[PDB]
C-alpha cells in the first residue's frame, strides 16, 4: 500500500497524513439467469409425425 | 431475471408485492427488489460491498510502515484488525488511551505513530474550576505573549490564451 | 392499444348509488396483455337480458401515491386546476 | 346523456412496485371530473383507448 | 518559526492548489478525448480537411470543456482568496492601526498592539497580547455596608485575604484600603444579597 | 463506478477521456476536509474541558434548561434534545452506500464530542465568565459576572444586586419561553433544515440523472452492449459517458458553491462564538 500511495501522489517521499487510493468491489462469483417456466411448446409433432 | 440485469447480493424479504407486480423500485429509481418467476417468492437486492481504500502513513521520513482503512465495509468481508464506524482498520493497534488527534480517521478515531496506534481522540485535559458563591480568583502576575497568524492576500496572476 | 399490444385493466366494487358513478378512489390493477398487432377504431357492446358508461382517454401527466403495501389510493390530475 | 367522472380511471401504468412513494407519469388517462356518456347500444368510436364501467 | 515545519501551511496550500490546477490543465492537453490523435499537427498531416474537421472538432470540444472547468474552479478559489484578503485588511486596520476590543479577533488574551510582516502571497501578523498567570483566589462580597449604607466599588472588586478586606482592579491583584474615595453608596444593606460588614 | 460500473468497455472508453475522474474526487475531498475544519474552528476553542460544579447556587439563576442532563444517555442539554428531535446513515449498521458509487463520509467529531465541547463552553461561561477565553479560567460568583456584564453596557452595578431577585425570574422565564417557542414554532430551524434538504435534493437529482438517456438508444450500459455491435455501442456509449460526466461536473460545481457559502456561515458562527460566548 505504501508504494501505491507513492504512485498516486507521484512522489518518492510521502509526508505524514492519510491518503486515498482506488476503491474495491466484492466481485460477483457467478451468474444467475432466472427466466420463467417453459410452457406451451409449439405443436411440432403433427408436422413431423402425422 | 427476465430482462432486469444487475449485480448485487440477494435475500428474501418481507415486502408484499401485488400479484401482477414483477419487481420493486426505490425512491431514487434504483431497483430494490425482484420476484422470482419460478417460485414467485419475493427477493430483496443489496449492492455488492464497495468502498474506497485509504492509506494511513506517518511519513516516509519517519517510517516505511502504514495502516490501511477500508471505508464503510465490515472487517468480516475484507478479502491487527479493528472495526470502526468509519470502516475497517488493518495494521493499526487499538489502544484505550486518548491523545491529541494526529491524523483523523473518522467518527472520533485518530491514528498516530509511536507502530501506528489508533485511539479515541481526546478533546483536551479535563479540569473543574472551584466555583463557589463566595470566592473569586485574581491573577497576581502577567505574561506578555506574541502570537503569529498567516493569511493569504493574493495568488499568482495567470492568463491563458483560450485560442 | 400500444404499438401492437392490447391491454385490459379492471376492478370490482359494490355500491349503493343508483344514478351514476360514485365518488371515492379506484385503481385498476391489470389483466393479461394481448400482442395482437392489429388496429382498432370502433367498438360496440354485446348485451343480454343497459346501465353502462363510456369515456375516452387522453394523454396527460399525473401524480400517483403508493402506500406502504404498494397500493395506489390518491391522485392529482395535473391539468385540472 | 352525460355524467361526470370524478376520480376514476386511475390504473397501474407499469408492473413496478413502489412503497410510500409518490410517482409521476406521462400516459393515456381519463382526465378527472370529465363528462361520461350514459348508455342503455350503438357502435362507438375508438380514439386510442377508452374507459368502461357498468352497474 | 525557523524550526517548525509547515509553519506557513496556508500560503503553501494556496500555491500548491494553483500549481496543481495548472498542471492538470496542461496534462489534459495530452488527452485525445476520443480523437484520432492528441496532436493537431499529427491530425493535419495525416487527414484531409473535411475528415480532419471531425477530429479537430472533438479535440476542440474536449479542450474547451477542460479549460472552462479550470476557469470555474479558479473563480471559486479567487472568491475564497478575496474573502481572505478582506479579513486580512480588516485585521490590519483594526489590530495594527488600533487596539481590538472584540475578543480573540487578534490572538489569545487581551490584545495589545500588533505588527504586520510581509509574506510572498500573504501577510503575517504578530499579535502582542496580555495573558494573566499565577492566580490566587480569595473570598469576595458584592458590597459592604457601613453606617447602614451599602458601598459598591467604582472600579474593581472587593476581596479579602482572609482577615482584611481590600479593593482591587479585576485584571491584576493590587489590594487597596477601602475608602469612600474608590467606592460609591446606594441605599441600605437589606436588599443586597451577600453583603458584609466593614 | 458512477459514470459506468462493472463495464470494462466503458471503463476503457472513459480512460482515454482525460483526468477528469481525479479532479472531481480532489474537489470533493477538499470540501470534506473543509467541513471538518469548519466544525473544529467553530467548536474547538476551549483548551481545557471544564465541567459544572455539582451544586447549583447560581444566585437564583437556573441553567438546568441548557446544562447537560445527567440522566440522559446522550448527556445532551434538554434543549439540545429538542433541537435534535425537530430536525428530520450508519445509525445502527454501516449502510451509507448506494448502487452507484455514491458514499457519505462520517464527520471527524461525533455528536457526543460536539456536546462535550458545548458543555465545556457552558461551564466556563457560568463559572469563570469571559476570563477562560483569554488565559487561566478564574472563577467568580455568577451574580458577580452579571454585575460586571451590566457594568459593560453602561449601568452601574447596584442596578443588579437590588433587582437580582427579579432579574433571575426574568432570565428563567425567558429560557422556558425559548424551550416552548422552539417546541411550537414550525419553521424555527429552517436554516439547518434547508441545507439538509438542499444536499438531499442534489444527491437525488444526481442519482435520478443516471436513468436519463442523453440521446443514446438506451439508458443502461449492459443493455446497449447487448443489443448493438462493438462500434455502434461505442458511439452510443460515448453519448452516455458525456452526459453522465457533465451531470457530475454540475453536481461538483454546485457543491463547491454551496460549500463556499457554508464556509462563510461557519466563519460567522466562529466569530459569534469567540466574541459573544467567550466575551461580551
Ligand atoms: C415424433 O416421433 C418420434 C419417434 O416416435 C418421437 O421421438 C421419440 O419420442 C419418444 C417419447 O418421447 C422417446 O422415448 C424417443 O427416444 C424418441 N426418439 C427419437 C428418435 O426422437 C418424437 O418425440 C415425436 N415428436 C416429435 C415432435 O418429433
Ligand atoms: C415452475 O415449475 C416449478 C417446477 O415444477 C414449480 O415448482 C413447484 O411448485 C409446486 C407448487 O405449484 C410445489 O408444490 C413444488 O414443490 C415445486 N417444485 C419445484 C421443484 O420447484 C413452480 O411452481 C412453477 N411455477 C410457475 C409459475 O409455473
Ligand atoms: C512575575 O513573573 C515573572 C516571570 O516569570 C517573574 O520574573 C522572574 O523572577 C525570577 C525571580 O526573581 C527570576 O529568576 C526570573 O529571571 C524572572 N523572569 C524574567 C523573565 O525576568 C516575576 O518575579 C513574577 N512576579 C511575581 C510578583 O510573581
Ligand atoms: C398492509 O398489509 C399488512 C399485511 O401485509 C396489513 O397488516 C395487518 O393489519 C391487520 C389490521 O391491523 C392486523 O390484524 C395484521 O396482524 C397485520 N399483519 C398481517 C400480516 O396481516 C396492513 O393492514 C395493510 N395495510 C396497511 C395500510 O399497512
Ligand atoms: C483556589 O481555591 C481552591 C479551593 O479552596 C484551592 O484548592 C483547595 O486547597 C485546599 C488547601 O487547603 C485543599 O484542602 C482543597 O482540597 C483544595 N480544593 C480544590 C477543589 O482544589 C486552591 O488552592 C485555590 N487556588 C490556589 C492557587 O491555591
Ligand atoms: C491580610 O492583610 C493585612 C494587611 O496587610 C495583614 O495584616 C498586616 O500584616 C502585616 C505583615 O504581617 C503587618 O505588618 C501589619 O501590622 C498587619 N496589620 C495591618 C493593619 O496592616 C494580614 O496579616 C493579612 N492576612 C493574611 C492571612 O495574609
Ligand atoms: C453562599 O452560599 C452559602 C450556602 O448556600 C450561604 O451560606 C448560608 O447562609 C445562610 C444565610 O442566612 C445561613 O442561614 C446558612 O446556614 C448558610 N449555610 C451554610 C452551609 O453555611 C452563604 O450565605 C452564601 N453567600 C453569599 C454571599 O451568597
Ligand atoms: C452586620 O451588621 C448588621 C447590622 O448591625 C448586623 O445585623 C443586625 O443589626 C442589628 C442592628 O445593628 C442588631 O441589633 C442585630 O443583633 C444584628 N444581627 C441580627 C441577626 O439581626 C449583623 O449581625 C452584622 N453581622 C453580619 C455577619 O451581618
Ligand atoms: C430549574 O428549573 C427547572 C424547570 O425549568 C425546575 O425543574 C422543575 O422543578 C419542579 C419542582 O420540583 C418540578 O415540578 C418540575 O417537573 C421540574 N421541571 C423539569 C422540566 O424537570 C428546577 O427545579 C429548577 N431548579 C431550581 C434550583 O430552582
Ligand atoms: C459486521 O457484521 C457483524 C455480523 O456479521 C455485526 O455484528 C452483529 O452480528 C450479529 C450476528 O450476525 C447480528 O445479529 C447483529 O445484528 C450484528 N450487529 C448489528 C449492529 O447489526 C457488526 O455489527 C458489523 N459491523 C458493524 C460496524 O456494524
Ligand atoms: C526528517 O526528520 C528529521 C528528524 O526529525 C528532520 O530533522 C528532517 O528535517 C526531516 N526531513 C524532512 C524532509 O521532513
Ligand atoms: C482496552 O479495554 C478493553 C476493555 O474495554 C480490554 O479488553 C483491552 O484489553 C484493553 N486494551 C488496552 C490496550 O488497554
Ligand atoms: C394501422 O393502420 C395504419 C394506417 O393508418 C397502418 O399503416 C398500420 O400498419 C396499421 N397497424 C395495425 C397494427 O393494424
Ligand atoms: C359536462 O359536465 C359539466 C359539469 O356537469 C357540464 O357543465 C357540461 O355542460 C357538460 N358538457 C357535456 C358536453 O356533457
Amino acid at each position: 500500500p505504501l508504494s501505491e500511495t507513492k504512485c498516486t501522489l507521484k512522489s518518492f517521499t510521502v509526508e505524514k497524513g492519510i491518503y486515498q487510493t482506488s476503491n474495491f468491489r466484492v466481485q460477483p462469483t457467478e451468474s444467475i439467469v432466472r427466466f420463467p417456466n417453459i410452457t406451451n411448446l409449439c405443436p411440432f409433432g403433427e408436422v413431423f409425425n402425422a | 431475471f427476465n430482462g432486469l440485469t444487475g449485480t448485487g447480493v440477494l435475500t428474501e424479504s418481507n415486502k408484499k408485492f401485488l400479484p401482477f407486480q414483477q419487481f420493486g423500485r426505490d425512491i431514487d429509481d434504483t431497483t430494490d427488489a425482484v420476484r422470482d418467476p419460478q417460485t414467485l417468492e419475493i427477493l430483496d437486492i443489496t449492492p455488492c460491498s464497495f468502498g474506497g481504500v485509504s492509506v494511513i502513513t506517518p511519513g516516509t521520513n519517519t517510517s516505511n510502515q502504514v495502516a490501511v482503512l477500508y471505508q464503510g465495509v465490515n472487517c468480516t468481508e475484507v478479502p491487527n484488525v479493528f472495526q470502526t464506524r468509519a470502516g475497517c482498520l488493518i495494521g493499526a493497534e487499538h489502544v484505550n488511551n486518548s491523545y491529541e488527534c494526529d491524523i483523523p480517521i473518522g467518527a472520533g478515531i485518530c491514528a498516530s505513530y509511536q507502530s501506528i496506534i489508533a485511539y479515541t481522540m481526546s478533546l483536551g485535559a479535563e479540569n473543574s474550576v472551584a466555583y463557589s458563591n463566595n470566592s473569586i480568583a485574581i491573577p497576581i502576575n502577567f505574561t506578555i505573549s506574541v502570537t503569529t497568524e498567516i493569511l493569504p492576500v493574493s495568488m499568482t496572476k495567470t492568463s491563458v490564451d483560450c485560442t | 392499444n400500444i404499438d401492437g399490444y392490447f391491454k385490459i385493466y379492471s376492478k370490482h366494487t359494490p355500491i349503493n348509488l343508483v344514478r351514476d358513478l360514485p365518488q371515492g378512489f379506484s385503481a385498476l390493477e391489470p389483466l393479461v396483455d394481448l400482442p395482437i398487432g392489429i388496429n382498432i377504431t370502433r367498438f360496440q357492446t354485446l348485451l343480454a337480458l343497459a346501465a353502462y358508461y363510456v369515456g375516452y382517454l387522453q394523454p396527460r401527466t399525473f401524480l400517483l401515491k403508493y402506500n406502504e403495501n404498494g397500493t395506489i389510493t390518491d391522485a392529482v390530475d395535473c391539468a385540472l386546476d | 346523456a352525460y355524467t361526470n367522472s370524478f376520480t376514476r380511471g386511475v390504473y397501474y401504468p407499469d408492473k413496478v412496485f413502489r412503497s410510500s412513494v409518490l410517482h409521476s407519469t406521462q400516459d393515456l388517462f381519463l382526465p378527472f371530473f370529465s363528462n361520461v356518456t350514459w348508455f342503455h347500444n350503438p357502435v362507438l368510436p375508438f380514439n386510442d383507448g377508452v374507459y368502461f364501467a357498468s352497474t | 518559526l525557523s524550526s517548525t515545519a509547515s509553519a506557513l501551511g496556508k500560503l503553501q496550500d494556496v500555491v500548491n492548489q494553483n500549481a496543481q490546477a495548472l498542471n492538470t490543465l496542461v496534462k489534459q492537453l495530452s488527452s485525445n478525448f476520443g480523437a484520432i490523435s492528441s496532436v493537431l499537427n499529427d491530425i493535419l498531416a495525416r487527414l484531409d480537411p473535411p475528415e480532419a474537421e471531425v477530429q479537430i472538432d472533438r479535440l476542440i470540444t474536449g479542450r474547451l470543456q477542460s479549460l472552462q472547468t479550470y476557469v470555474t474552479q479558479q473563480l471559486i478559489r479567487a472568491a475564497e482568496i478575496r474573502a481572505s484578503a478582506n479579513l486580512a485588511a480588516t485585521k490590519m486596520s483594526e489590530c495594527v492601526l488600533g487596539q481590538s476590543k472584540r475578543v480573540d479577533f487578534c490572538g489569545k488574551g487581551y490584545h495589545l498592539m500588533s505588527f504586520p510582516q510581509s509574506a510572498p502571497h500573504g501577510v503575517v501578523f504578530l499579535h502582542v497580547t496580555y495573558v494573566p498567570a499565577q492566580e490566587k483566589n480569595f473570598t469576595t462580597a458584592p458590597a459592604i455596608c457601613h453606617d447602614g449604607k451599602a458601598h459598591f466599588p467604582r472600579e474593581g472588586v472587593f476581596v479579602s485575604n482572609g482577615t482584611h478586606w481590600f479593593v482591587t482592579q479585576r485584571n491584576f491583584y493590587e489590594p487597596q484600603i477601602i475608602t469612600t474615595h474608590n467606592t460609591f453608596v446606594s441605599g441600605n444593606c437589606d436588599v443586597v444579597i451577600g453583603i458584609v460588614n466593614n | 463506478m458512477y459514470i459506468c460500473g462493472d463495464s470494462t468497455e466503458c471503463s476503457n472508453l472513459l480512460l482515454q477521456y482525460g483526468s477528469f475522474c481525479t479532479q472531481l474526487n480532489r474537489a470533493l475531498t477538499g470540501i470534506a476536509v473543509e467541513q471538518d475544519k469548519n466544525t473544529q474552528e467553530v467548536f474547538a476553542q476551549v483548551k481545557q474541558i471544564y465541567k459544572t460544579p455539582p451544586i447549583k447556587d447560581f444566585g437564583g439563576f437556573n441553567f438546568s434548561q441548557i446544562l447537560p442532563d445527567p440522566s440522559k444517555p446522550s448527556k445532551r442539554s434538554f434543549i439540545e434534545d429538542l433541537l435534535f428531535n425537530k430536525v428530520t446513515a450508519a445509525r445502527d449498521l454501516i449502510c451509507a452506500q448506494k448502487f452507484n458509487g455514491l458514499t457519505v463520509l462520517p464527520p471527524l467529531l461525533t455528536d457526543e464530542m460536539i456536546a462535550q465541547y458545548t458543555s465545556a463552553l457552558l461551564a466556563g461561561t457560568i463559572t469563570s465568565g469571559w476570563t477562560f477565553g483569554a488565559g487561566a479560567a478564574l472563577q467568580i460568583p455568577f451574580a458577580m459576572q452579571m454585575a460586571y456584564r451590566f457594568n459593560g453596557i453602561g449601568v452601574t452595578q447596584n442596578v443588579l444586586y437590588e433587582n437580582q431577585k427579579l432579574i433571575a425570574n426574568q432570565f428563567n422565564s425567558a429560557i422556558g419561553k425559548i424551550q416552548d417557542s422552539l417546541s411550537s414554532t414550525a419553521s424555527a430551524l429552517g436554516k439547518l433544515q434547508d441545507v439538509v434538504n438542499q444536499n438531499a435534493q442534489a444527491l437525488n437529482t444526481l442519482v435520478k440523472q443516471l436513468s436519463s438517456n442523453f440521446g443514446a438508444i438506451s439508458s443502461v450500459l449492459n443493455d446497449i452492449l447487448a443489443r448493438l455491435d462493438p462500434p455502434e455501442a461505442e458511439v452510443q456509449i460515448d453519448r452516455l459517458i458525456t452526459g453522465r460526466l457533465q451531470s457530475l461536473q454540475t453536481y461538483v460545481t454546485q457543491q463547491l458553491i454551496r460549500a463556499a457559502e457554508i464556509r462563510a456561515s461557519a466563519n460567522l458562527a466562529a466569530t459569534k462564538m469567540s466574541e459573544c460566548v467567550l466575551g461580551q
